[PDB]
């Protein structure tokens, strides 16, 4: 079963055009 | 680094028998066989030769003289004084092997002395506490609290405290300050070193004692191993360490243990068996009788005839056994064994004299073989007993009544009772860990021969062991100084590498190689290769490759069972969520293993108890043959089903877990022990299940867990009565209560005391009762769903705690934990832990959180979720309500936003002026003021943008202005909520304005509304606020320069949403609508708001076309901007942590260490100026301190600098920005800044407007405390915009972002940082002010123009397409109209009530009253001057007048930080008048009350108070005008002390009898 | 003399695995007559909380869609005070829910509940106890019999007749003799639709316990019970067998340990 990292990091970009 | 270690076996590695060797034993050592046992005899060593005088107590310093007791130690020990000129005089570390004697509390407070000297000032009385603390390790609580003791008296003097850490649930914060040397065992230690939250408080400690260190050998080894390891592997968060003592028995490998604890040659003493105290004299009855029926006669043939020879010699005896129903035998035995010879005339000595003692003293004793055995001879002494017994034998035996005392291990550890003689009769002990009969650990055996010798009395001392043949060459090798300190850190490998791992030390194999050389084994491995499988000491030399394989195997282990991930080619290593609960509440890594496979969402309570039993801790626990008949009726008469069988060891841990909670007495020793391990070992294991399965989110084994939980502490399941968790409450109401079927939520809304005591049957044991349940925790919960999007919804809940808080059965903090759940209740949505506090109860507090609906739910709504909220502590303390989705329609999804023709780029040239031109600067405008360019400057439209900050949208404004000055138009109008911008844009256009064509003259308002009225007139342009222009607004009737306005420019239109003051601009942009299309008059509106979800209905409210909406997407930018967001668990209720902090300093010095400034956004001022100093530490261990220009340019700049506390911080390189202070501070920070002489800047939250700007921003914490509710509020959308919004690209690279926070607000901000926050109004709270408003100025006549006033509103638009936000039931639109007409009857009828208007029938006339009439002139809200009205009188004095306009509604926009109640209070007696009786001190109203006193008294307020202060004067003059009103109106003289309030608040002076004060 | 109730229990725990295999008969869709349709999580739960041997009911309320006024959609279900037997069930009263909050308009549709037989039509207790409650307050009500057998279970909705009524009533408690002349042909063949979209919501007692088999003579067919919504317990659950937790309380105190027996953690 699949367990998720600790400390998570969601990266966004914004690339526009 | 592409080369990957071998996978090695680490179970071939492990130690898993003396290899006959053959023990030297000492000279003058014989040996005597007898038929029945043999006998191995050593004497006792000779006191050594006097090579040295012993320092004297009146010696030393004279500070430290009541340390030791003249009296009691007159002198040093022998011991002592070698190591005094090493351990005293010297700071380094030390290590000291002794027999087990000595003076260990001695030795430890010469070490501990030292240490307090360093922070110690003769200057001053006492010293200093703050700075630093001391730790002392110890193996059992036995001897940490006989330490804890000694500690206390020893240090009386001084004043200092000594406390047991006991590791509650973060609750003894408060103590471990005030303690200042703590004491604790190895595993309390390790898991509060562990845990990396604890760590600020850890360099503070700079004394680790470490007792028994030679603990290394046995199964616990390992923890020490790792807490010397985790000291030395942290250098990099500060540059200090501590010093380490180490105290250990006279074993082999002490040179080893030297080296482990950086021990120099200096002080690395080791005083073999000739320096003790008391010389011990060996023996060892090895058995030969090898029959079970001949071996116990045998020990107690042995045990008699050593008894016989001792008292011949004329000495007392002990006699250590293996546990308490053998210490009653032993005695009865030797008692029936004398009987034949002796009989009692060789015990009891004499009688008349001495017996009349023994006599009177016998009677005393409760226990029946006890006062049997006394009386005739031979104590007994174990902890069946009770502690009158304990002390009753002890001190008799000191008297010398009793020879012979048969103890148990207790007596070993903490008592102190010292003897000639001792024996261990039987060297047979049952280990519940390894589930068999072990033989005695080295350390116990030490402990119980500890006691032989009496230093004072006896010259010499005598110390037996009986046990097996085989067995005497291993306790030959203890006594003897050959039993070997060797290492057991492979069997704890993989737990203590994924500790250090989760705590952030581990990020790759090479830091873990390094975390390995600071441990007790890799100083072993290069002592004896051989031993510990070395395959080459010559190849691989200094192990290094050896622990790439070692950690490699650990780490391939951790990364199958998944607590941690781990991508070997790359070398990469990081913790699963899964290996935090491993780490914090220190389970085996094999035990999580089963619970991440086994704990399905479908996992009943009866799989719980089976998964319980499969942990890797009860791994040899096993059924036995005379255990099996007993644990038949428990198995088959169990609550719970065991699926097991009796022969499976799992059925016996899950019959023994249930026995434990139903309190199941039996008599087997083997199955009471077994009981005893199982049950200690619960509270973290079921604890670790509780917290894989809220994760995971199954709600229905997550809240069985919680009751098991609550059975490990409470020892009772949930069907017994939640009455027996109240300590003194009566046995027959309990017993009554659990017999009759009755539910028990009844007893609880009982009122009266009378219902209670007849209906618990027994009235005289009521009325208590009563009370109790009254101290009983329950609470009120009312909750209410809120859609924002389709899938988004928020959800608002108020709580009320209904208990009398009791500091006995509570304590200080009732843990509460809430779950939002789906609607069959097996999956968990949102979750939180609440702290209940004994302030808040009684009080209403309000609650509110987000979560998106799934794509089954978002089509087709559920009928309701449910809201649960379950106390942790007490049984029966749950409270589900349904949170209702009934008739409930959410707003459809967000049309797409206004696209860029990419294609349209427009030039300065294109202005139909050269002065024009100028002022701009550049010469293009960029994508998106180029698509707006064309409406916006050519056109005389009302056109609205939406773009993201950065975009050029205060030049946007301009080109409105600059279109409107070359027609000529007239007057116009700049809106804008912060008073920040405002002042900028001021000085900016009358410079870079105000010179075409006439002259301009632009002005900014102020406070005071009659001199904005002039300036209105004065000017052709004006800036203002919200605020500031709605109320120069409202007489728009008379007048004529209100209405006669051409241009409208509403800058951050966005804002209609935040709150109040979002409100009265709402109204604003609603009144120039109602103007325009009353009066008939074009004037235009240009809206600049940011990027919003649809402004279509903002459009088309605001009246413009739809081909004048340019909405644009937040992606569109003139520059790329990459944003990150960190979360972290267990940060909610707090600012920001420690994880936080570093990761904040590393992304600042990545950032630095490309040539790019970074700027970092903190909570406070305060948070700003710690953040500071911790940022001068941290670069002070890495190579990077301050860095650009050197030293000589920035001290001048520092030295005529105005504040105190910015010295230190601007020296080393991290200027500090906070509201208030003084313009050259900011002035200098700033240039310093644009330079490029100072790296790092840290911002208050405050000032996010003041635009600084840079290449890369950290949001550290996104958490604010809010004194009013008590409550870490989280940071808004358009809070995070304004700091995103600085972080300006590069020309080589995109401008990064940084934003730490934490778990359930990442899934906030992630989402709506990409999609725009659906702008929605805030009218409804405001209604009153808005509709009492316009029927003073005679707008509103009748209430057909109430419905009217609505539809120029925002209000009416955002409700007609989402009335579910609004609380709107029935969401058609007759439902919509109903409730708008019901919205205007109950305020109308609030109104009318309070004497604000009058409504006069025979459509209606609705003229104002005095009250409605005050409220429309001064701007001030409908609930302030209702409760004016009540609390003034005819006869309300200057004290009550104050008191009344502190309670002020105006005042909740002032701030109220932690710890400013302290101050407050502290500042009160300083100022001359008192707060009212029967009111809360901590408050707002307390807050303005005082802070207007210190005002008037001229005190020097810090700098957080006095801009407080700034935000109460701003409000203060219209609310005292209104007591001034109130009072003339209904017609007081009263109303002249009003007027002398107000001189007072203008001038800020009391009438002191003296007008030369205010000049 | 017998402590059989435990191996039940332990038979329970695999009842989420016959949810796997779901039947529903569908013989002829007649636009005329009524259609049911069943939320999936109310089935799914309903057969969680049941017991493999011992029979369990309760009713179920709803209301008509906007599309069709003859599509009944099953809202929520109803558990109530009840003594469970093999192929027979003593159930409650209709309840009073009207003081419940977002109850208007909630139409009794009928009950639901679990069977060991497999059938084409409703059984003699079946039929008595519809008769027994339905008769006097609502002919047109239905009976979604499940019949659960290991790994699957499957859906059948019936509706009594006017002939079954009289029968009902003649015929009723445990049995008046085995029979006076029981006919397959007095249930008809009812409509029922199994969705998975639709979502519904259970409405539990005050209390929680509603299996009174453990709890004895506090079972009261003709009492007024109060409700509320809730998630509801299963058969043999904590709280409906306060029996064999109260077998050995004991009375015990505190007890202090030895010195190395002392929880090191504390």
């Amino acid at each position: 079963k699949r367990a998720l990292p600790n400390i998570e990091n969601d990266i966004i970009k914004l690339s526009d055009s | 680094n592409p080369a990957i270690p071998p996978v090695i076996d680490l179970e071939k590695i492990k130690f898993d028998l003396m290899t006959v060797t053959k023990v030297s034993l000492p000279e003058g050592s014989f040996k005597r066989v007898k038929p029945q046992y043999d006998e191995i005899h050593i004497p006792a060593p000779s006191k050594p030769v006097i090579d040295y005088e012993l320092k004297e107590i009146t010696s030393l310093p004279d500070w430290c003289q009541e340390a030791f007791p003249s009296s009691e130690t007159t002198s040093l020990n022998p011991i002592q004084s070698k190591v005094f000129h090493a351990a005293f005089e010297g700071d380094s570390n030390m290590l000291i092997c002794a027999p087990t004697g000595s003076g260990k509390t001695n030795i430890a407070l010469l070490t501990v002395l030292k240490a307090l000297s360093h922070h110690y000032n003769p200057k001053t009385k006492k010293l200093n506490l703050s700075a630093f603390k001391i730790v002392y390790i110890a193996p059992l609580k036995a001897l940490v609290q006989e330490q804890v003791r000694e500690f206390q008296r020893r240090l009386a003097f001084l004043g200092i405290k000594v406390a047991e850490l006991t590791g509650d649930s973060r609750l003894s914060r408060k103590q471990i300050d005030e303690t200042q040397v703590l004491v604790s065992t190895p595993e309390k230690w390790d898991i509060t070193t562990r845990n990396s939250n604890n760590l600020a408080i850890v360099e503070l400690v700079r004394l680790l004692i470490i007792d028994e260190i030679h603990l290394l050998h046995d199964d616990r080894g390992p923890v020490l191993e790792s807490i010397v390891a985790r000291t030395f592997w942290a250098s990099k968060y500060g540059q200090e360490y501590p010093r380490i003592i180490g105290l250990s028995a006279t074993l082999p490998n002490y040179e080893d243990v030297g080296r482990f604890l950086r021990v120099p040659k200096e002080g690395l003493f080791y005083f073999d068996s000739s320096f003790r105290p008391c010389p011990l004299s060996q023996q060892f009855c090895g058995i030969k009788e090898r029959n079970s029926l001949k071996k116990l006669k045998a020990m107690n043939d042995a045990c008699y005839e050593k008894v016989l020879e001792s008292i011949n010699e004329g000495n007392q005896i002990i006699v250590f056994v293996h546990s308490r129903k053998e210490t009653s035998r032993t005695a009865t035995w030797l008692k029936n064994k004398f009987a034949e010879e002796n009989i009692t005339h060789k015990l009891t000595k004499n009688d008349a004299g001495s017996k009349q003692i023994l006599k009177t003293e016998a009677a005393n004793v409760l226990d029946p073989s006890l006062r049997k055995l006394i009386e005739s001879g031979i104590g007994t002494h174990h902890a069946g007993l009770t502690r009158s017994d304990r002390s009753l034998s002890e001190d008799l035996f000191a008297d010398g009544l009793l020879q012979v005392l048969v103890c148990t291990a207790t007596l070993a550890w903490g008592v102190n009772l010292p003897a000639h003689t001792v024996i261990i009769k039987g060297t047979d002990v049952y280990s519940p860990e390894k589930g068999s009969w072990e033989q005695l650990s080295p350390q116990d055996v030490l402990q119980m021969l500890g006691r032989a010798g009496r230093p004072r009395y006896d010259t010499f001392g005598e110390g037996i062991i009986i046990t097996d043949q085989s067995n005497v060459q291993y306790y030959l090798s203890v006594l003897n100084q050959q039993l070997p300190i060797e290492s057991q850190f492979v069997s704890k490998l993989v737990d203590n590498l994924n500790a250090e791992v989760v705590a952030g030390n581990i990020k790759c194999r090479n830091d873990a190689v390094n975390w390995l050389a600071y441990t007790y084994l890799y100083v072993r491995m290069l002592a004896s290769p051989m031993l510990y499988k070395v395959p080459d000491i010559s190849s691989d030399g200094q192990l290094k490759k050896f622990r790439e394989s070692l950690v490699h195997s650990a780490l391939c282990i951790l990364k199958e069972q998944e607590l941690v991930l781990y991508d070997a080619e790359n070398d990469v290593i990081e913790a699963t969520d899964l290996g935090n609960i491993a780490s914090s509440f220190y389970i085996n890594h094999a035990s999580m293993d089963v619970y991440n496979r086994e704990l399905d969402e479908h996992t009943t309570q009866i799989d719980l108890f089976r998964i319980f039993s499969m942990s890797e801790e009860f791994k040899y626990v096993s059924v036995r043959y005379e255990e099996k008949r007993e644990l038949k009726q428990l198995l088959e008469k169990a609550p719970i089903p065991i699926r097991e069988d009796i022969d499976d060891p799992l059925a016996k841990v899950n019959v023994l877990l249930q026995s434990y909670f139903s309190q199941l007495k039996f008599e087997g020793f083997a199955l009471n022990s077994d009981i005893v391990f199982i049950h200690q070992n619960a509270g973290r294991l079921l604890r670790a299940m509780f917290e894989i399965c809220l994760k995971r989110g199954w709600g229905h084994p997550t809240r069985m867990l919680l009751n098991l939980c609550k059975s490990a502490t409470t020892k009772m399941w949930p069907t017994n009565c939640p009455l027996r968790q109240f300590k003194t409450c009566p046995v027959e109401v309990i017993k009554r209560l659990e017999a009759s079927t009755v539910p028990w939520g009844d007893y609880l809304q009982l009122e009266t005391p009378a219902e209670v005591g007849r209906a618990i049957r027994s009235e005289k044991y009521g009325k208590q009762v009563y009370d109790l349940l009254k101290r009983f925790p329950k609470m009120s919960v009312t909750c209410n769903a809120q859609p924002i999007t389709r899938s988004v919804m928020r959800f608002n809940i108020e709580i009320i705690a209904d208990w009398i808080w009791d500091m006995n059965v509570h304590g200080s903090l009732e843990p509460f934990l809430l779950m939002l759940e789906d609607t069959d209740g097996d999956s968990i949505l949102y979750y939180d832990v609440l702290f209940i506090t004994p302030d808040i109860v009684g009080h209403e507090f309000t609650l509110s959180f987000t979560y998106e609906l799934k794509q089954h739910n978002q089509n087709n709504l559920p009928p309701n979720f449910f809201l649960t909220l379950i106390s942790e502590n007490w049984w029966h303390s749950e409270f589900e309500i349904p949170v209702s989705f009934n008739g409930f329609k959410l707003p459809k999804k967000f049309p797409p936003p206004t696209p860029l023709l990419e294609n349209i780029s427009i030039s300065t040239s294109e202005l139909g002026n050269d002065d024009f031109s100028e002022v701009f600067e550049f010469k293009t405008f960029n994508k998106i003021q180029s698509q707006v360019f064309e409406s916006l400057y050519n056109s005389n439209d009302s056109v609205f943008v939406g773009s993201g900050k950065g975009t050029g949208k205060t030049a946007m404004a301009e080109l409105a202005l600059l279109n409107h000055w070359r027609q000529n138009k007239g007057r116009a109008v700049y809106i804008n909520p912060s008073g920040e911008k405002i002042d900028f844009l001021l000085s900016d256009w009358n410079k870079r304005f105000s010179h075409l064509a006439g002259g301009k003259i632009i002005n900014k308002l102020g406070n005071d509304p009659s001199l904005n009225l002039k300036l209105l007139a004065k000017s052709h342009v004006l800036l203002a606020t919200p605020v500031q222009f709605e109320l120069l607004s409202r007489r728009w009737r008379q007048r004529k320069n209100i209405q006669s306005l051409e241009l409208m420019i509403y800058d951050d239109a966005h804002e209609i949403s935040q709150g109040v003051y979002g409100a009265v601009y709402e109204t604003l942009i609603s009144r120039m609508i109602f103007i325009a299309t009353q009066l008939e008059k074009k004037i235009r509106f240009v809206c600049l708001s940011n990027c919003l979800a649809n402004a279509r209905d903002f459009g088309e409210w605001a009246g413009m076309t739809k081909s004048n909406i340019y909405n644009f997407s937040p992606s569109e930018r003139i520059e790329p901007l990459e944003i990150n967001i960190q979360s972290f668990k267990d940060v909610e209720h707090i600012s920001f942590n420690f994880s936080m902090l570093q990761m904040a300093f590393e992304a600042s010095a990545a950032a630095a260490g490309n040539r790019n400034s970074s700027s970092v956004f903190l909570p406070s001022r305060k948070d700003c100026m710690e953040v500071a100093s911790a940022f001068m530490k941290f670069s002070k261990a890495i190579e990077w301190d301050m860095l650009n220009v050197e030293e000589e340019q920035i001290v001048p700049y520092i030295e005529k600098l105005t504040d105190g506390h910015l010295r230190a911080p601007l020296k080393h390189g991290v200027g500090i920005l906070y509201k208030g202070m003084a313009s050259n501070d900011e002035r200098i920070v700033k240039r310093l800044y644009e330079y490029g002489a100072v790296s790092v800047l840290l911002i208050s939250k405050d000032c996010s407007a003041f635009a600084c700007k840079t290449d890369e921003v950290i949001i550290l914490g996104t958490n604010l405390y809010d004194g009013a509710e008590h409550k870490y509020m989280p940071y808004t959308i358009n809070e995070l915009l304004e700091m995103v919004g600085l972080a300006s690209g590069n020309d080589s690279m995109a401008g990064k972002v940084l934003i730490l926070t934490s778990h359930n607000m990442k899934a906030y901000y992630k989402k709506f940082l990409i999609e725009p926050l659906p702008t929605e109004s805030y009218l409804q709270y405001i209604i009153h002010d808005t509709l009492n408003n316009e029927i003073a100025n005679s707008i509103i006549q009748s209430k057909q123009d109430c419905v009217d006033w609505f539809t120029y509103s925002y209000f009416y638009r955002r409700i007609h397409v989402n009335p579910s936000y609004y609380g709107v039931r029935d969401t058609s639109p007759h439902g919509i109209s109903v409730f708008l007409s019901n919205l205007v009857e109950t305020c109308l009828n609030d109104l009318v009530e309070s004497s604000f208007i009058e409504i006069d029938d025979t459509t209606e006339i609705i003229s104002t009253l005095s009250n409605g009439l005050i409220a429309s002139h001064y701007g001030v809200s409908f609930f302030t001057i209702q409760s004016f009205v009540s609390s003034l009188s005819n006869t309300s004095t200057l004290k009550n007048m104050l008191y009344v306009l502190s309670t002020a509604v105006e005042f909740e926009s002032v701030p109220l930080r932690k710890g400013d109640r302290a101050l407050l209070v502290k500042l009160s007696k300083r100022l001359p008048l008192r707060f009212p009786e029967h009111t809360s001190s901590g408050s707002v109203s307390f807050k303005v009350f005082l802070l207007l006193q210190a005002y008037f008294s001229r005190l020097e307020l810090p700098v957080d108070f006095q801009n407080d202060l700034k935000d109460i004067l701003e409000k203060v003059v219209p609310l005292i005008n209104v007591v001034v009103d109130i009072l003339s109106a209904n017609g007081y003289l009263n109303a002249t002390t009003a007027m002398d309030l107000a001189q007072m608040l203008i001038q800020g002076v009391w009438d002191v009898d003296n007008p030369l004060r205010q000049i | 003399s017998k402590n059989e109730w435990r191996k039940s229990a332990i038979a329970n725990t695999l009842l989420y695995l016959r949810l796997k295999n779901i039947y529903v008969s569908a013989d002829d869709f007649v636009e005329e007559q009524n259609v049911y349709v069943l939320p999936k999580n109310l089935l799914k739960k309903f057969i969680e909380i049941s017991d493999v041997k011992i029979q369990v009911a309760a009713f179920i309320y709803g209301m008509s869609a906007k599309d069709h006024p003859k599509v009944k959609e099953i809202k929520t279900v109803v558990l109530v005070p009840q003594l469970g037997h093999v192929g027979s069930v003593q159930i409650s009263n209709i309840p009073d829910i009207g003081d419940l909050p977002d109850t208007e308009g909630l139409e009794l549709l009928g009950w639901i509940h679990t069977q060991t037989e497999e059938l084409k039509f409703m059984a003699a207790s079946e039929v008595a106890t519809h008769s027994k409650l339905f008769a006097d307050k609502k002919r047109d009500c239905i009976d979604i019999s499940i019949f659960s057998t290991p790994g699957s279970v499957s859906l059948s909705a019936y509706n009594l007749t006017d002939e079954g009524y009289q029968w009902g009533e003649e015929n009723k408690d445990i049995m008046n003799v085995l029979s006076e002349g029981f006919e397959p042909t007095f249930s008809t063949h009812a409509q029922l639709l199994l969705s998975d979209r639709i979502t519904g919501n259970f409405i539990i007692p005050s209390g929680n316990v509603w299996n009174y088999t453990f709890m004895g003579t506090a079972f009261n067919q003709e009492g007024d019970y109060n409700f509320k919504y809730g998630i509801p317990l299963e058969f043999y659950n904590e709280m409906h067998r306060p029996v064999h937790f109260l077998q050995f309380s004991e009375l015990a105190g505190d007890e202090e340990l030895e010195a190395e027996q002392i929880d090191v953690f504390s």
